[PDB]
Order: structure tokens, then sequence, then C-alpha cells
């Protein structure tokens, strides 16, 4: 609303009167006063840092920073009096602010200097230099790399507030895929530090911790980050085809060091719904084995997962133990089981056994 | 007999599948206890597909 100068002249004036509030400062009524000129004095503050920001957003083409921003955001900049900008609305100021340093960092200029104007101005910089960073790192083989692996240690530092889907999505764009694989990982881990979705999750995520319950959540947010990137690596493998592929197969192999129990069963949740069974048998979890026979007790539509835990135990050698699990699903009163199927199955049961144990011989 | 067929999937690769399911439904009613290294590259060889 008010372009640079006056506010300047505005600024000159009150930091003027701020001079002389600090001067003069140390000369139930008296303090009452005294909480009267507190006030007075945080708010002249406020006012200064605020006006010396309207003037910064108004030498750097006000209508097209403001114009990024929300259209909601921009209507509410239509109703509010700059004494609710000062007062209430620190949101509308982080939201400006945020505004000008992405015109900056979508411009691809270094955001350094517009980050020191901030502090000096009304004390994101940090944040700023490593959006221009991001940015700019899909403009630059081996240097490429290295900005990327930079980029992703800064924004791993913040792994709090960071926005996630776009970071990763920037990270796609320039096929830094390793990127977006530790920036969820470390997000996720700094996100719940304590680990309380995994408590939840081991606990049978028992609907009475709503922290466990939204610290899984939060986790699973993080990883949907590299779920929808594996995701779309294995849509445009098949739809280029085998560069995506091997876009898929680095990114599992790399989420395949992850730790995280609650991750890997998810993982297994997505690849069952995802119809890989082959990869499924093909990667390394602990969890797979307990997640698989907890499933088969607890899901009532056994006989896909049981069929499953026969085949991986089977991969694994474990003969007599798939035995025992193919023998069940045979045995097992259900509809969706037709006598062909289940002496087939008591079939490979016989030889799975040839190949105590004499009992479930005799026996079968 | 199986070797073969496993061959087949694997050009076919590098029926078939019901097939093997008849061969492997067989070695189990056969009343006769074939030797176990017999029964053992059976059951390998029918996952492997």
């Amino acid at each position: 609303s008010v372009t640079p100068q006056h506010l300047e002249s505005v600024l000159k004036e009150l930091k003027g009167l701020l001079e002389f509030l600090d001067r003069y400062s140390q000369f139930e009524a008296q303090l009452a006063e005294q909480f009267s000129l507190q006030g007075i004095h945080q708010l002249v503050r406020k006012m200064c840092q605020a006006l010396a920001l309207w003037k910064l957003l108004c030498e750097h083409q006000f209508s097209l920073v403001v114009s990024d921003l929300q259209k909601e955001l921009q209507e509410q900049l239509k109703i509010t009096t700059f004494k609710d900008l000062v007062i209430r609305d620190k949101e509308l100021t982080g939201a400006l602010t945020a505004s000008l340093i992405s015109c900056y960092i979508r411009d691809n200029a270094s955001v350094d200097g517009i980050s020191y104007r901030l502090q000096e101005v009304c004390p994101d910089a940090v944040c700023s230099k490593a959006n221009e960073l991001l940015q700019r790192s899909r403009h630059v083989k081996q240097e490429k790399e290295r900005m990327l692996r930079e980029s992703l240690k800064e924004y791993q530092k913040i792994s709090q507030q960071v926005d996630l889907p776009n970071v990763c999505a920037q990270y796609r764009q320039v096929r830094f895929y390793e990127g977006v694989v530790e920036l969820c990982l470390s997000a996720a881990e700094k996100k719940d530090p304590q680990g309380l979705g995994l408590h939840f999750h081991k606990n049978g995520e028992p609907e009475e911790d709503m922290a466990g319950l939204q610290a899984f959540q939060e986790r699973l947010n993080s990883y949907k980050c590299i779920t929808d990137t594996l995701q779309e690596l294995v849509n445009q493998s098949k739809a280029s085809n085998e560069e995506a592929g091997i876009h898929f197969e680095q990114m599992l192999k790399l989420a395949q060091r992850s730790a995280d129990e609650l991750f890997n069963i998810a993982l297994f949740n997505w690849l069952i719904q995802a119809d890989l069974t082959d990869k499924l048998l093909e990667l390394n979890s602990p969890f797979l084995e307990p997640h698989l026979v907890r499933m088969a007790k607890l899901d009532q539509n056994k006989v896909r997962y049981m069929d499953l835990l026969w085949r991986y135990y089977e991969k694994n050698r474990n003969f007599s133990n798939a035995a025992r699990v193919v023998a069940k699903l045979a045995d097992m009163h259900s509809p969706e089981i037709s006598l062909k199927q289940r002496l087939e199955y008591i079939s490979r049961a016989i030889l799975s056994a040839k190949s105590a144990d004499g009992e479930f011989l005799h026996e079968l | 007999t199986m070797n073969i067929l496993f061959t087949q999937y694997k050009r076919l690769k590098g029926v078939l599948r019901s097939q093997a399911r008849a061969l492997i439904t067989f070695a189990g009613m056969i009343p006769y206890r074939m030797s176990g290294d017999t029964n053992a590259r059976l059951v390998q060889m029918e996952v492997l597909m």
C-alpha cells in the first residue's frame, strides 16, 4: 500500500521516537504506566520492522510478489488494515515474506542478499538460501551431483518443516532419487524422534494411543514421498520404460537398507497391494515373516497370506515350516478352495515333507 | 520330463504351469516311495517357475 519513501520517512520519525524512548527509559500507578509504555515500545519495534518490510516488498515489485500469494490470502490482504497486520496476522507477514523469497528462488537469483536484507529489516535466511541452491540445481554431471548432495544435507537439516512433496518432486526432476530417499527417511526420523509410531504399531495400533497413531501417520506421510517416486518410476517403466524401471530398482534397493520396522511393514503392504510378490520373495526383511504370520492369523482372508507364507518359507529352504503352512491352507474350511487346489496342495505338502515330521507324514 | 518342461518355460522366458501341476500331483499320489533327492529336485523346480 505504501511505496518505499513514505515508509522511509515514517521509519525516520519512528526510530527517532524510539531513540527518545531508549534514552529516557531509565527516568499501582507507575507500574501501570510502565506496562503501557512497554506495550507501546514493543508495538513500535514491530511497526518499525513492519514498515521496513513493506518498503522492502514494494521495492521488489509488490504486485508480482503477492500475486504469487494465495488468492484467499490476497483477499484477506484486501480486508486487512495494517494495524491488524502488525498486531494479529503474523501469518500474512510470513506469507508475504515467503512469497518474495519464492519470487527470488524461482527467478534463480542468489537468496543471500535478500536474506541479509530481511534479517536487517525485520528479523528464513538459510531457508531462502537452500531454496535457491535447490532450484538452481535443476539448471546446472559431477558438479550437479555435488550440489544435489549439498542441497540434500541442507534440506535434511531442517527436515521438520520441509515441504517433502515439492522437495522430492524437484529431486525427481533432476533424477536425484537418492535425495528423495534420504530426505524422506530423515524427515520420518526427525518427525517422530522417539518412535512412538513403532510402539503404537507394535502394540497392535491400539486405538487409545493418539500420539503413537499420530507419529505413525507422520512417518507414513514422509514415506509417501518415496512411495510416489517409486510408483512414478514403475509407471513410466511400463509405459523411458527401462530407465524409470532402473529408477524403481534403485529406489527399492535403497529403501531395502531401511531399518524402520513399521516402514518394512508398510512397504510389504504396498508391494502385496502392488502384486509384486516376486520382488516380495526377492528382498530380505526381518518383519516379513512376522508381519506375514500376524496378518495370516488376523486378516480373516488368510488364504492369500498363507499361500505367500508357504512360498517365502520355501524360498528360504525351511521345508517343514512351509509344509505345515500349506497343510493348514488345504485343511481350512473355506468356500474359496476347491477340491482340486486342496489335493494339489497336499501333494506339494508330501513333496516338501520328503524334502515328529514322520507323524505329520503318517497323518497326511 | 519336468526338466524339459522347465527348460520350456526357460526359453519362453529367456499351460506349462498346469502341466507341471499335473506332474507334481502325480508324484504325490503315487503309491511308491520315490527317492529323496528326487522329491527334492521335483519340489524345487516346481517352485522356480
